[PDB]
DNA sequence: TCTACCGATAAGCACAACTACCTCTCCTAT
RNA sequence: AGGAGAGGUA
DNA sequence: ATAGGAGGTATTGTGCTTATCGGTAGA
């Protein structure tokens, strides 16, 4: 709560470069991708499919956090 | 041998606005115990979406372009250049005499 | 005045052997908050990326 | 002292298979496993062979290097306290001159020294060495109760190598 | 806790889990699946409800430490010399007459027929 | 042009020598440039990664220094942690020793 | 052995006492001809480290060694505390007394530090103020009274100086007595960290941050070694008066790369901890070229066939559409880092650039050089395309244009 | 010892000279020699104050 | 009437007087 | 191999 | 270990830390 329900550039380039890491250690992908062969593709492909099971911690400067996740938030 | 001048200037304002950073509140805030800076961005519209971008070290590269634009240095008599007035004007605490 | 202690970043502006020594007498302790004290031991800054972290589970 | 106490651990789990939610289960026990396996050692707290219990699993951190994410398990398992004062029985091995060999269990050595047992004399007149000059004869393969002392340990394989000592009563096999 | 009965019962139920889906993807041991038939083979009990509640049952009828209880139950001595020489926590009590110890370890061997 | 070359004696970075296959210097404007960006992965790897990188041991009990790692100010201890900090970072500890000021840290893990 | 990983944080601040630096040194001998000893560092003449195993200056951390002087020196950095709380208390009634009352002649004295004003020794000297001088003269006294000078013991350490019977330098080991019998609360006030009082110890620099084993030209194996230690091999063999070697000391930690005189002071900070030079880097002239896209950037085929990149499957050669980041020197603004796709081309020893992405950069073809650098790491070209590249820097940042 | 050339020295020998001093040190002279022709990043310049580089 | 700090006037002391850079020559006492 | 001094580039 | 008189001349420029220099205010 208390957020803007947006996924910042910072947070969706972390997600992607993850995503990315992930996939490029011979990892199975949840999305069905036909003919790709770069695993940037495949992790851009996923995140608009938002099928990524990641979950985002966001730090309050108060201290506190809040936490979130890529299929509840959207991406402009 | 004044064209240190805007070199000094951009560092000294980039170690000063370094830190500043926008929180996830809206607020702007320091990195050095979550100082409140400003407690709205006073920007004219027109996209608030800005959340995670640091607004200090953008200002302080704004002012470091137009510190190095202004590197005439005409210096007139009884005048004083651009970058001359615009060193004066940042530096507010060191003219307490 | 802010009560906010930053002995490595004072140092690294200027008079870096005063400062430390200076920190060394009064027993201050770094927290590491700046940006560059986290770039100069090996951390991220935490403005644009690093602010958040990210979980499986 | 076999008291199940608990063991937090940090195990890291990599980033080849990821996947099957619905039978994640079976993948975070295969990589806890591995874990105890690949250190199958310890210095002060003993031994553990399964972990029959898992208590409670906690939020997977995700670290950037090699595509590696950590779980922290919080589990009870068997766990084994060599504590000073415990009679503990054991079977011999091998009788040799000096240092007889006593195996209470393959997890450890145990040595057994000259200032251990009653005096008596060595019979070269067999194969393997007898100790019936008090009327007791020990072999290979028959359990003999004794106390334990401190144990000692190594830097690399971390054995708990211990003395044994047959100074106390119902000596010899039973 | 389990020191002789309950130890055993346990590792039959890995035995019997291992002749189930016996491959595994990765490294296996062979270190600690030894250390569990060389090690339990010394002595073993008959029925698991009726052994550890009798051992447990000194614990709330009388004052011993937890400590004492498993050299003690490891040990298993036969007579009222053996426990005043091995431990040496006994000497000098008279906490507990010896007469109620020595029933006592009737009625530990009447558990093992 | 650099892609693996001889390092400084002093501190454990590429060489100023261009036929020595000498790198680029990233000066503090460029960090700045890159903190105003945000990207953080391309200024850590350049700062840590690709630049001097190195290791250091502290004892997880005392806020000490120790040289397998091993602190004479206590026991023989099994709880040592290691942290990955720039070698920069170190002859700065090495420094401050040697002008008369002790570091103490407190590692969060 | 294995170590778990841990984050640094919650640096502390301290001045170094007897016990840490005796801790922290191993193996500290007191031999003056084994100062480049084979049990501290690499470069020494042996190339064998008896603490840690064979390496190449690589794997083997710079050990510390701390010699041990026979008696005790007061602590440099706190001897303006210990003259500033001497000022105040009485010499000789250790209260906030002869020295207390105007009517019994005794003047006031004053409790400062020299800099190398006298005898080139930072000692405490305690100097009577002239002005209560000339009051006595007015009245009749001209010289001190014989007995002005009893709260000072006896010491061995003094020698001959004749300076002055108004002033004298305080001897270390008189420093000790005087501060006898003042409260504990008040010395801890005025000095926060009382257990670094006594400097009892002196570290050396390792040999593999002191011992320049430099290829001396022709002399490969000179080990001409720092500067500084011909002073530690110095202090030695100590004896005698205490000043001269505190002196010395003081002398000694004035050579610290942080004290300020190329490399040292700050430009030690710039050029070791805020500027660093990192590999996988590329510089070489650039030229126009109207048919290349504004988002690509052309590579030489020479050079690009010798780059070598890390893609996971281990190098590989640089090819058409990998990234890099492209800065022209001095960064005046952030957009000055570009990133481009590279474009392999014919032309060898040049990059080629579209001639309207010459603006971001405030440069033009007549002889300026353009380096880049080439991230390894996949996160950091996934970063580098979604916040640095050239479409996501379309809008400026300064007036909005 | 032996003097090797660098990653960027190359050439063709053009003469060796030896020489020595009163002193009677020994000394060795090299000359390589090699055609620069015009290259793309090359620069150049007019009588007038004209300055620029190759551009195609 | 004699103490008691209390702001001014000189006298030294300490950093700061720019980036990315590239070549040549000379240097290591007696 | 590290330094000191000069002429120079954007 | 020794050696390297003596000369009128011809960087600023800002902060900081003294000393000293009288100088009134209070009992
Ligand atoms: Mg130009
Ligand atoms: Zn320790
Ligand atoms: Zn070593
Ligand atoms: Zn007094």
């Amino acid at each position: 709560r208390k957020t803007s329900k947006f996924m910042t550039k910072y947070e969706r380039a972390r997600i992607l470069g993850t995503r990315a890491l992930q996939i490029s250690m011979n990892a199975p992908v949840m999305v069905e991708l036909e003919g790709e062969t770069d695993p940037l593709e495949i992790a851009m492909k996923e995140l608009r499919q938002r099928k990524i099971p990641f979950t985002i911690r966001r730090y309050l400067p108060d201290g506190s956090f809040e936490e979130w996740g890529v299929d509840e938030l959207i991406v402009e | 041998g004044n064209a240190d001048l805007p070199g000094t200037l951009s560092r000294r304002l980039m170690f000063f606005m370094r830190d500043i950073y926008a929180a996830y509140d809206g607020t702007v805030r320091n990195s050095f115990g979550n100082q409140l800076v400003q407690f709205t961005y006073e920007t004219d519209g027109p996209v608030e979406d800005i959340t995670g971008e640091a607004l200090g070290s953008l200002s302080a590269c704004a002012l470091s372009e137009a510190a190095y634009s202004a590197l005439d240095q005409p210096i007139s008599l009884l005048e004083t250049s651009p970058l001359l007035n615009l060193k004066n004007v940042l530096e507010c605490g060191s003219k307490k005499g | 005045v802010e009560s906010t202690p930053a002995p490595f970043t004072q140092a690294c502006f200027s008079s870096p052997s005063q400062c430390f020594l200076k920190a060394a007498k009064e027993g201050v302790r770094d927290d590491l908050q700046g940006s560059i004290d986290a770039l100069a031991w090996g951390k991220v800054p935490g403005f644009g990326t690093g602010d958040q972290f990210e979980i499986i589970i | 002292m076999f008291i199940k106490v608990k063991l937090p651990w940090d195990v890291t789990i990599p980033a080849e298979d990821m996947d099957t939610g619905l039978m994640l289960q079976r993948a975070i026990v295969i990589r806890l496993l591995e874990a105890f396996s690949k250190e199958k050692a310890t210095k002060d707290l003993g031994y553990l062979i399964t972990p029959t219990i898992l208590e409670n699993i906690g939020e997977g951190k995700i670290k950037e290097q090699t595509g590696e994410i950590q779980f922290p398990v919080v589990f009870n398992g068997i766990c084994f306290k060599m504590f000073k004062g415990e009679i503990v029985h054991g079977v011999v091995h091998k009788v040799h001159k000096t240092g007889v060999f006593l195996k209470s269990g393959p997890y450890e050595i145990i040595y057994l020294s000259h200032m251990k047992m009653p005096g008596y004399e060595f019979i070269p007149g067999e194969n393997p060495f007898f100790m019936n000059q008090y009327m007791s004869r020990i072999q290979i393969g028959a359990r003999v109760r004794f106390v334990v002392l401190d144990t000692e340990w190594r830097e690399a394989e971390k054995d708990f190598m211990a003395l044994a000592s047959i100074d106390g009563d119902n000596l010899g096999p039973f | 806790c389990m020191m002789d009965c309950e130890a055993f019962q346990i590792l039959d139920g890995i035995k019997g889990q291992l002749v189930g889906l016996s491959e595994d993807p990765s490294i296996k041991i062979p270190v600690s699946y030894d250390r569990a038939l060389a090690y339990v083979e010394s002595c073993v009990h008959y029925t698991n409800p009726q052994s550890v509640r009798k051992v447990l049952e000194p614990l709330k009828t009388y004052g011993i430490s937890d400590g004492e209880m498993c050299v003690i139950a490891n040990a298993s001595s036969e007579s009222v010399d053996e426990v005043l020489a091995f431990i040496p926590s006994l000497k000098t009590k008279k906490e507990v007459i010896n007469q109620p110890l020595q029933d006592a370890l009737e009625e530990l061997s009447k558990l093992k027929k | 042009f650099r892609n693996t070359g001889p390092v400084h004696p002093l501190t454990r970075q590429p060489v100023a020598d261009r036929k020595r296959f000498g790198g680029i210097k990233f000066g503090e404007m460029e960090r700045d440039c890159l903190i105003a960006h945000g990207a953080s992965a391309n200024l850590h790897e350049r700062l840590f990664t690709l630049s001097d990188s190195s290791q250091m041991h502290i004892c997880r009990k005392c806020k000490t220094y120790a040289n397998g790692p091993y602190c004479r100010v206590c026991v023989s201890s099994d709880h040592v942690v290691r942290v990955y900090v720039p070698y920069g970072a170190k002859l700065l500890c090495q420094e401050l020793f040697s002008m008369g000021i002790t570091l103490n840290f407190d590692t969060k893990l | 052995l294995q170590v778990p990983v841990g984050t640094l944080t919650s640096i502390g601040f301290s001045i170094s006492n007897n016990n840490d630096r005796d801790k922290m040194s191993v193996l500290e001998v007191e031999a003056p001809n084994q100062v480049t000893d084979s049990r501290l560092g690499l470069p020494n003449p042996d190339s064998v480290c008896r603490t840690c195993g064979s390496k190449d200056r690589k794997v083997c951390e710079g050990h510390f060694g701390v010699i041990n002087f026979a008696y005790s020196i007061i602590n440099p950095y706190f001897l303006k505390e210990v003259a500033a709380l001497l000022n105040k208390i009485c010499p000789g009634c250790k209260y906030i007394c002869r020295y207390c009352t105007l009517n019994t002649g005794y003047p006031l004295m004053k409790f400062r530090v020299t800099t190398k004003e006298v005898f080139r020794r930072s000692g405490i000297v305690v100097e009577v103020n002239e002005e209560s001088l000339m009051k006595l003269k007015k009245r009749g006294v001209l010289t001190l009274p014989p007995d002005y000078w009893s709260f000072l013991p006896q010491d061995s350490n003094i020698d001959e100086s004749c300076l002055k019977p108004t002033r004298r330098i305080i001897t270390h080991a008189q420093v000790y007595a005087l501060l006898l019998g003042i409260d504990q609360r008040l010395i801890k006030k005025d000095i926060p960290m009382f257990n670094s009082l006594g400097l009892t110890s002196f570290p050396v620099t390792p040999n593999g941050y002191r011992v320049t084993e430099i290829v001396h030209q022709f002399n490969g194996a000179r080990l001409i070694f720092d500067e500084r230690t011909r002073i530690y091999k110095k202090l030695v063999g100590f004896e005698g008066n205490t000043l001269e070697l505190s002196s010395r000391v003081m002398e000694c930690m004035q050579y610290s790369r942080l004290f300020s005189e190329k490399l040292c002071g700050l430009r030690f900070m710039k050029d070791v901890l805020l500027g660093k030079r990192s590999d996988h880097t590329f510089r070489t002239v650039v030229v126009g070229d109207p048919s290349l896209k504004l988002n690509e950037i052309g590579i030489p085929e020479s050079i690009a066939k010798r780059l070598q990149v890390s893609e996971h499957l281990i190098f590989r050669s640089l090819m058409d559409g990998d990234t890099v980041l492209m800065n022209r020197p001095p960064s005046i603004h952030q957009h000055s880092l570009i990133a481009m796709t590279v474009r392999i081309l014919p032309t060898t020893s040049v990059v080629s650039l579209n001639p309207i992405c010459c603006l971001p950069f405030r440069g033009d073809f007549d002889g300026d050089c353009l380096h880049g650098y080439v991230p390894q790491s996949i996160q950091a070209k996934v970063e580098l395309d979604e916040l640095v590249a050239l479409d996501k820097q379309l809008i400026n940042r300064q007036n909005g244009r | 010892h032996s003097i090797k050339l660098k990653h960027t020295e190359r050439g063709i020998v053009q003469k060796v000279v030896l020489s020595s001093n009163d002193e009677g040190k020994n000394f060795a002279a090299v000359s390589l020699r090699q055609v620069r022709s015009p290259c793309l990043g090359d620069k150049f310049s007019s009588m007038h104050g004209q300055k620029g580089v190759l551009g195609y």
